[PDB]
């Protein structure tokens, strides 16, 4: 409600400034994916709409680490920008949430 | 024209195709050594 | 099973195995293919010579990992990496490490012309007739989609058109515009 929108709306704009200030940062490390994943509405995304998706055997140039559940990085593709990469503990959290 | 069909139908098409493509692959395989003979 | 594996930020370009390496044939047909790699991306490429077998992670573990971490240093400045390997002769040979190189395949389109290259290098290479094309037919037992870049163009300007435009399309994919 009104008491829940004071902190939820202030965290989306705070995470969007972190995403916008990380495109000029150099690439720290790249990862090689093994499974497929797509963004959904209930994945606890900080900025809903700026998430990226990856299929199996794709490449992700991770820029920095946002938190313990989401990374900041871009997809190796012509024209793609930075996005939210799920951490390996987030991929472990998304699989056990489907069973519970 | 009826004789080029009977030279199509004996064996003679490959002679100007294989030896053509055995020549252009010969000239191309020479560049893969001789461009490394210099630098 | 880990979903993510630590790979370098820039993949090393690997001119590997048209015929089997370690001869006057494949090495000096690959040595020619670093001459066009010398000045074409000059200033945005790192050309080195690979000596140790990097398919073990012979040489020990310390001498190989120090060369793998050297490739890790060359991907920090976001530039292209080229490897002059003399032992790599299959895509699956470099599928167990944490590098994932670009399997550039110099393609031999006709095996019958390959035994005539053996007769053209004198009588020194003529004693290695069937063993070279054997695993260079097991480089045909590989499916072609297991590679990354395949070069079947015979002329120099036609084979280097795929060599330059594919890495330029890969350069724009790794580096976004401002």
């Amino acid at each position: 409600q009104g008491p829940h929108m004071a902190l939820r709306k202030e965290a989306e704009r705070q995470a969007l400034a972190q995403l916008e200030k990380a495109k000029t940062k150099p690439v720290a490390f790249a990862v090689r994916t093994n499974v497929g994943y797509n963004p959904s509405p209930g994945d606890e995304v900080p900025v809903e709409g700026v998430a990226i998706t990856f299929e199996p055997k794709d490449f992700l140039h991770i820029k920095e680490k946002y938190n313990n559940d989401w990374w900041i990085g871009r997809l190796v593709k012509e024209g793609c920008e930075v996005g939210f990469i799920p951490s390996p503990v987030k991929l472990d959290s998304l699989r056990l949430l489907q069973e519970q | 024209t009826k004789e080029r069909e009977k030279a199509k139908s004996r064996g003679t098409f490959q002679k100007l195709r294989e030896k053509q493509q055995l020549e252009e692959d010969l000239r191309g395989y020479m560049s893969w050594i001789t461009q490394g003979e210099v630098m | 099973v880990p979903p993510y594996d630590v790979v370098p930020s820039m993949r090393p370009i690997i001119l590997v195995g048209p015929s089997l390496k370690g001869y006057e044939v494949t090495d000096m047909m690959q040595k020619a293919l670093f001459d066009f790699l010398k000045h074409l991306f000059d200033g945005r490429i790192s050309i080195t010579r690979v000596t140790a077998d990097i398919s073990l992670a012979r040489s020990s573990l310390a001498e190989v990992q120090s060369e793998i971490e050297r490739i890790f240093e060359l991907a920090r400045t976001l530039q292209l990496v080229a490897l002059d390997a003399d032992t790599i002769n299959h895509p699956a040979q470099l599928s167990k490490t944490s590098l994932a190189p670009i399997i550039v395949y110099i393609k031999i389109t006709s095996p019958k012309v390959l035994q005539r290259l053996i007769k053209s290098r004198g009588k020194s290479q003529s004693k290695h007739l069937n063993v070279q094309i054997a695993a260079s037919e097991k480089l045909a037992q590989c499916p072609p989609e297991m590679f990354d870049i395949i070069l079947d163009e015979n002329q120099l300007e036609d084979a280097c058109e795929h060599l330059a435009e594919y890495l330029e399309a890969y350069w724009k994919a790794t580096h976004p515009p401002s």
